[PDB]
């Protein structure tokens, strides 16, 4: 008969199939991380492979299902996930190109190793060993290496395995009906609500502008603090109006500020709060901390963990000979099953991590009642946000005294509040900056406003006009930067961790407001109280059976993305940064470079290709060579390697700079350079047929 | 009644019932839901969420194509938890329930017939079985159902 | 008194204190290799640094007793012992630079890593890794990748520690008052006999190249063999004349052409001697292999093995989780205990290494009569000498047709004697131009008649005109490629090899002669022969009591090493050559090489040094990028490391050739490159401020 | 003759014997050696120098410890020791004299512990034996009881 009751047959028949299909998957998903070891993977191999054959299978039986006849709000949005993705139309060896690229990536993101300059026996990875040094280091020299070496022997590898996979996925995506890999990775954030103002693809890139042009100047005011703060332990190496040396934000891609605290602290003397050694004391235990966590769940009026919770998750590490792994995960596997998997330590983050993956678990209980394929958070940032809002309202010393956790004889001081906001400040707003221009990035490349030739032009650009960070090393196009991150080297999406702090902070000034807390908002605890948990609940019961801006108007009020509640959270840390950046600079200019000062500006007055460059940097290499056997008497095998050429305009100018052999860091002086080109002026001037008024030097 | 009814091994599913032609039925307490709306006894291992789809007056999978209360009251509803019988780690597919039917039944209608009927443009099996799986939640363990009537 | 009864005195308690702490020493160092734990180390290493300091001790004090005073032989031997050994007379600092630079140079050799083209991630140790490619590939390309990664990405590493360490060591061998380094190498092979021939130091290097003078037909004739054989296998990569390449040879750096054989086999249908089927068969294990040793040991009257040797020694891997070194050795603990340790598989190898070893134990049973200073073999050739001609004695097909391993239905013919031979001459004679030609380059390195600047140079000169190997890459000074072996790198003599091979046939020769074989040497068993165990055991029993010489001319009857019995042992194999060698070319040119036939001549007419020649490589590379890009519409990175340099005179000329970015075997044709100079000839002629006619460019 | 004699626990060293003032010696066939040419001495000596007990011949233990006369009216009788006498750790309780300023005479004794000259710098005459389990017959504990009558 009519076309929505076969629709609706045919979910029934995709629910009842999906439900069993998926519980299998995710039982040897399960049963691998809690007990790694072969004749384990390929079990997960062949329920996904099953799984994926069916899910493509259906989603091509659901294409033939129109939607603009169904009415039916349900049926339409199970429909529109199970025709939005489906078998891709590229070709078999199209295909089979971009999963090789993928693995490639990975691969060569996950076993690439950089090796120290002396010593070459010496290879350091990225997870063990680079991540150590760039959080912990607080050398300029070992850092830049550390900086430099990535990016250089494993973007480099990535730079042509990136060009291509750009260009597969835009024809994927394209065979979606989607202009780009951009527009499929927006096609979350879409809604087709009633009334008429559904939110569109385009809205989120203007809403997530918006949104940067609103924390602006609190992102402003940290910067110039944290600027100010680090030009005492980078003493000549820090310019006071310009940007940020991108090697010194703590971890190698600056995405979170966090290891800058201990370099960065106001009020050292004062201790921050670590419960850990009360734990250690009074017999906590991993069972301990979730029990806390599921009566602080409890005492807002959330249901109970469920029985088959505390038997079958692995809240510890399992004492037998059953190898993990050590990520702290949220497991919905179906049918009612909810487990942790985590390797829970005696500490106070394994504690708020406890409560973040509790507030998973929360959340998934909620929306179990939700057909399968409507069982999500409301958009892909909607679940991380309710985990960290959770954890943001456990953490407080309010909480800790309340629990008997933390000592009553602690007083909290306005000093104590300004090191947590800034603590708190280095790792969310921190981040923004740097998560909204990699998603800018990402989104002009695969629309195409970015040539290929432009790619580290653009991307270096707005790394100085946006996020205020400056490279310390100049990059051509042989590099990928970009990829040098996880998220862009695997193919994730990454606007969902911008989304995730705006959500976040509206609901804990939502859920604030209810609580009846009166006084600032990074004070507040939403514990024992049952009109924010009924709410909260609201909010989590519906997953995707309605829009997520119709669930935001329920639950904060408003239908639109805010950025005001993380404002009024920081808002005494903000009040605080103003007075500090009274005798500084606050703002940057994006002229300034570690290299820009001693760079030789060269004007090409007359065919000056990529080989024009190699022979220019070799004259330039062979110079430096014989200055310094013939003035100092020191032999030292300068290459075309070490000129380093930034700002080149295709025919009419660029700047160069020498660097030493084996200390990128170890730029030559500007003087020392041009008696270099003085002194070899005669070969250098007659290897491009030209004389000293053609090649200014100036 | 008897402890050969409310104790048998082997159980049929909720399509295929087969009937049979009270102070240990109260003070059991193992009984999840003891709601009372010859002696004939029905068999259902019905899904913990499917539960409450054994009531009058609703609809549902169970209530609109499987068996159906009608619109009086004439026994008792009860029920318990079977997750140490048939459930297990890999599953236990033993029990069958009816996805569509032509039309809605009559209050006491029953059929056992296996035929194919018409999803998208392929011809699948009505009776698709029941995942009870021991690692479950409680909506989805295995639920053992007996309704009487006299 | 006299100063001889005080040097007994200082003797006899120094054998005393000294077999203790030996047997100390010993224990410790057992302790470990049967049981590898980093407990087990560190007393090992208390026990060798408290024999380390007592022996210094002790030769500083024996250095006081002088020599000219004593007419007792065994009194003067044992104080010449001590006294030429003993505690250096380098300074604190260069000492503990000495040892820096050896550990170094071992740790380098250790964990040198070559990495491939493609992948870098893909990087292979020398031992697990580039060894099986040099074994067994068959493809010119992998194995020059392999053999060129290999002293580039190693020796060139162990240049500059070389360079420091042949000054240091020369140094502390001046402080023993020799004339370098080379000099205390050879102060073994050095007797005080009587009537007035003692041996010399120099008259060790006369022997070697006399008996190197004699060797050289049977060598031509089979590298002329080899060559013939190599040309099926690698075609358009030999010269039927000149050298073979270094990369081709069945290892890294061709010491052994035992890999050959599969590619060299004359009469590959006739199988090879091998029982390790019917060891499999019949229950062999490892005790029953020492058990038939033994059995044939004592079956020439050698004695028995002892209880403890059967108590204590490691004879198979152990099944408890204690970890082990799988080599095979032969331990003299002292005090007699004697054991050996190897993990013993069902193996004809591991039988005729259990033979091997079994001889240097019965060697060391029969020495340990003698005082502690004097139980060695007579010379550092000696004892692997015994230990070989027992293994040549007991692997006839004979010996196993007696023993019952050998069916009796298999037939001894010509062919099969033919492919023995063979496979001996590869491993035994194809080894001896190799280990003189190493040891003649370190002496004269340590001598001071190759300068530092001519380190390559003259290595690949007596390379090819010693051994017929040329190079398939040019090296310059950079490059350390007798480094690249471990005996150069660990510090280790190696002319011991080459006395080895002469004492083991000439021993062979004697002891076939006593045991009155009439067949040809090749076939000759010394079982069941008393008289020739009866001279071997009056050989073994004077360890160092009296010279080399003496004993030598006591088994042998001749007091010279003789390579004779070398040669005798080999003549129907040397006619079997011959006889093949008719429409080959037998002996080699050293001017062809791999590289030759493409590269360049440039001669220089006019302050041309090394910055000149990178700047002229830089120019060339350039040239050859325009060249690629304006004719075949290519885009390769040709760089400066990309041009090899060759013939060098220091102002003269040269010869250069270009090789492809990433694959050094493929090297430019020589028309390309000369129209890539002709294109671009202004701007190489303009670089260096001439014209085309003082660069001739042939 | 006597059990207690043979089956003592301790034998002292062979520097400092203890003398006291036939069938179960011939069948009993653990003596390695048992040459002849009531008093009873006892040493622990190795084996490689059990040989030097009997008498005419010079060495270490010949002359300076125990030396036996040209003419001789007793019994030699030694045994391999290594169950008692050695351990696994090495066993240096037993030591023997290695120098003396004279030749000793045949049968007699001193137990003075002093020092002597060699080198440049003086050291003990007394050195202890080492006795270790996993060593040869030459390197192994050997009990010698000789009777003189
Ligand atoms: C083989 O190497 C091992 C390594 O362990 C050596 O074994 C150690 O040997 C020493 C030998 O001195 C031994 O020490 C003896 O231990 C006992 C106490 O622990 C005592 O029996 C004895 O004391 C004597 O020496 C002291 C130092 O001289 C004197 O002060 C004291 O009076 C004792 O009397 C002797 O010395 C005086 C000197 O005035 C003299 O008048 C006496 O007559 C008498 O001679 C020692 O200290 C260790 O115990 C041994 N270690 C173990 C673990 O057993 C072994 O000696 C080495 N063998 C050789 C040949 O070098
Ligand atoms: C979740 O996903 C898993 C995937 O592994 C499914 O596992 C399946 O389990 C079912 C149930 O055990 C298996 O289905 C089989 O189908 C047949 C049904 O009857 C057919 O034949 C009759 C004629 O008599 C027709 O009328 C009818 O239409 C059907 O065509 C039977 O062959 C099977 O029953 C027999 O199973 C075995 C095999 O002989 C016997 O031991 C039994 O006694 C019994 O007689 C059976 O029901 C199916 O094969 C399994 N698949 C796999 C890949 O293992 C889960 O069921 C699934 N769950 C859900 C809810 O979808
Ligand atoms: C952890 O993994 C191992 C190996 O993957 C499991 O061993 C298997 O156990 C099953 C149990 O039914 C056996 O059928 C298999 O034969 C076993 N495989 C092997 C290779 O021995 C082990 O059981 C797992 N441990 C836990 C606690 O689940
Ligand atoms: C507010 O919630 C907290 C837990 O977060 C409760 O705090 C403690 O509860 C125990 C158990 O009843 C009491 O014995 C303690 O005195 C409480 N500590 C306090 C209030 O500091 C608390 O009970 C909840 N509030 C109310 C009013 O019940
Ligand atoms: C590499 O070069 C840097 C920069 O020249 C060296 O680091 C220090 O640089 C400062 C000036 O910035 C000098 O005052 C110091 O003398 C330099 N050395 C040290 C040890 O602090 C650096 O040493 C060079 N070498 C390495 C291996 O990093
Ligand atoms: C192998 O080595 C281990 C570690 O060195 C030995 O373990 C030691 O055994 C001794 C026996 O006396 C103990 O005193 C030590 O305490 C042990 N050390 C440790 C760290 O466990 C082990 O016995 C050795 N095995 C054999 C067979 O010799
Ligand atoms: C020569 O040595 C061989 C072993 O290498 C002896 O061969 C066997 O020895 C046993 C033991 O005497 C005899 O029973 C077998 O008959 C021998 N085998 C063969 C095939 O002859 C051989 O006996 C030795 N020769 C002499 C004379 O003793
Ligand atoms: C590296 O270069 C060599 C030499 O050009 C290539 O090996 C073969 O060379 C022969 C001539 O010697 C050609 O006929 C073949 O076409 C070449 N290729 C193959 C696959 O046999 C070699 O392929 C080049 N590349 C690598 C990765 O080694
Ligand atoms: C949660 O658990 C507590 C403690 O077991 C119990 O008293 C309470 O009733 C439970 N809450 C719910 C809603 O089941
Ligand atoms: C949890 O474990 C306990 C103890 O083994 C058991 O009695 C209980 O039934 C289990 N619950 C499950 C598996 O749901
Ligand atoms: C060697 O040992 C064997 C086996 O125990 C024995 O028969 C033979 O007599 C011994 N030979 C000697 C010379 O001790
Ligand atoms: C040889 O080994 C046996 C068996 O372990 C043992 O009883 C005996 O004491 C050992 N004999 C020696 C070490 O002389």
């Amino acid at each position: 008969s009519t076309t929505e009751d076969e629709a609706k047959k045919f979910l029934n028949d995709f629910n009842s199939e999906a439900e069993n299909l998926t519980y299998q998957s995710s039982l040897a998903s399960w049963d691998y991380n809690t007990n790694i070891s072969d004749e384990n993977v390929q079990k997960m191999d062949e329920a996904g492979a099953k799984w994926s054959a069916f899910y493509e299978e259906q989603s091509k039986i659901a294409k033939n299902y129109p939607l603009e006849e169904i009415q039916t709000d349900i049926v339409k949005r199970q429909l529109q996930i199970l025709q939005q993705s489906g078998s891709p139309v590229l070709s078999e060896d199209k295909s089979k190109r971009l999963n090789s690229i993928l693995n490639a990536m990975s691969t060569i993101y996950s076993t690439g190793k950089v090796c120290k300059p002396n010593n070459p026996q010496e290879c350091l990875l990225l997870e063990p060993g680079l991540d150590n040094i760039m959080g912990t280091s607080k050398d300029y020299h070992e850092r830049l290496w550390a900086w430099e070496g990535w990016r250089a022997e494993v973007g480099k590898q990535l730079r042509p395995l990136y060009e291509e996979y750009v260009v597969l996925k835009n024809e994927m995506a394209r065979g979606y009906h989607y202009e780009d890999y951009g527009d499929y990775w927006r096609r979350d954030y879409e809604t087709e609500e009633s009334s008429g103002p559904g939110y569109s693809r385009d809205q989120l890139m203007k809403d997530v502008d918006r949104i940067f042009t609103e924390i602006k100047p609190l992102y402003e005011h940290l910067h110039a603090y944290v600027r100010a703060k680090l030009m005492d332990t980078y003493p000549l190496h820090i310019s006071p109006t310009g940007c940020l040396p991108a090697h010194l934000l703590g971890d190698m891609w600056g995405r979170f500020w966090t290891n800058l605290y201990p370099l960065t602290v106001p009020f050292g003397q004062k201790p921050n709060i670590d419960v850990t050694d009360e734990m250690v004391k009074q017999g906590w235990d991993a069972n301990r901390i979730f029990k806390e966590a599921e009566k602080f769940f409890v005492s807002v009026g959330l249901p109970n963990m469920t029985e088959g919770f505390w038997n079958n998750s692995m809240l510890t590490e399992p004492g037998d000979g059953r190898k993990v792994v050590c990520h702290p995960t949220a497991w919905d596997l179906g049918k009612g099953d909810f487990r942790i998997k985590m390797c829970t330590k005696v500490t106070m983050e394994d504690f708020l991590t406890a409560h973040h993956e509790m507030g998973h678990i929360q959340y998934d209980m909620a929306y179990a009642s939700q057909p399968y394929l409507l069982r999500n958070g409301a958009n892909e940032g909607f679940h991380e946000a309710v985990g960290e809002v959770m954890s943001l309202s456990v953490a407080t010393p309010k909480h800790l005294k309340t629990m008997g956790l933390l000592s009553p004889d602690f007083r909290e001081d306005d000093e104590t509040e300004i090191n947590f906001l800034l603590k708190q400040a280095l790792n969310i707003v921190g981040t923004l900056p740097f998560t909204y221009m990699l998603e800018k990035w990402r989104w002009m490349v695969f629309k195409g406003e970015i040539p290929k030739e432009e790619w580290m032009k653009k991307w270096w650009e707005m790394r100085r006009e946006i996020v205020g960070v400056v490279e310390p090393v100049p990059h051509d196009e042989t590099y990928c930067d970009p990829a040098s991150l996880f998220h862009v080297a695997n193919d994730y999406s990454f606007i969902r961790y911008y989304t995730r702090t705006i959500f976040e902070f509206q609901f804990h000034e939502a859920l604030c407001r209810i609580a009846q807390h009166n006084g600032p908002l990074h004070k507040c605890d939403i514990s024992n109280s049952t009109d924010a948990g009924k709410k909260l609940h609201q909010m989590l019961s519906v997953g995707k059976s309605q829009a997520w801006t119709k669930t935001l108007e329920d639950i904060v009020g408003s239908r639109n993305m805010d950025v005001g509640p993380l404002l009024r959270y920081f808002e005494p840390l903000y009040t605080w940064l103003q007075e500090q950046n009274r005798k500084s600079y606050v703002g940057w200019n994006t002229d300034w470079s570690p290299y820009s000062d001693q760079s030789i500006k060269v004007r090409i007055s007359l065919e000056w290709n990529d080989n024009e460059m190699y022979l220019f940097r070799s004259s330039v290499a062979y110079a430096m060579r014989e200055y310094f056997l013939k003035t100092k008497n020191q032999t030292i095998l300068f290459g075309d390697e070490n000129v380093w050429v930034s700002n080149l305009k295709p025919r009419i100018s660029f700047n160069f700079h020498v660097t030493s052999p084996e200390n990128v860091s170890d730029i030559i002086p500007r003087s020392e350079v041009e008696g270099a080109i003085r002194m070899s002026r005669s070969r250098i001037n007659d290897a491009f047929r030209l004389d000293d008024n053609s090649l200014e030097f100036l | 009644p008897f402890s050969e009814v409310f104790n048998a091994t082997t159980f049929a599913s909720v399509y295929a019932w087969n009937r049979k032609r009270y102070s240990v039925l109260y003070n059991s307490t193992s009984f999840s839901t003891f709601q009372c709306y010859n002696v004939y006894a029905d068999s259902f291992v019905v899904r913990g969420d499917e539960v409450r789809q054994i009531a009058p007056g609703q609809t549902g999978v169970i209530a609109d194509y499987n068996y159906k209360l009608p619109d009086d009251f004439t026994g008792c509803v009860l029920a318990w938890n079977s997750r140490n019988q048939d459930a297990s780690t890999s599953g236990n597919f033993n029990y069958y329930y009816r996805i569509w039917r032509s039309e809605k039944l009559r209050p006491f209608e029953r059929d056992i017939a296996h035929y194919d009927y018409q999803v998208g443009t392929q011809f699948k099996s009505s009776l698709k079985n029941y995942g009870f799986y021991s690692s479950a939640g409680d909506s989805h363990q295995p639920y053992r159902v007996v309704v009487l009537s006299f």
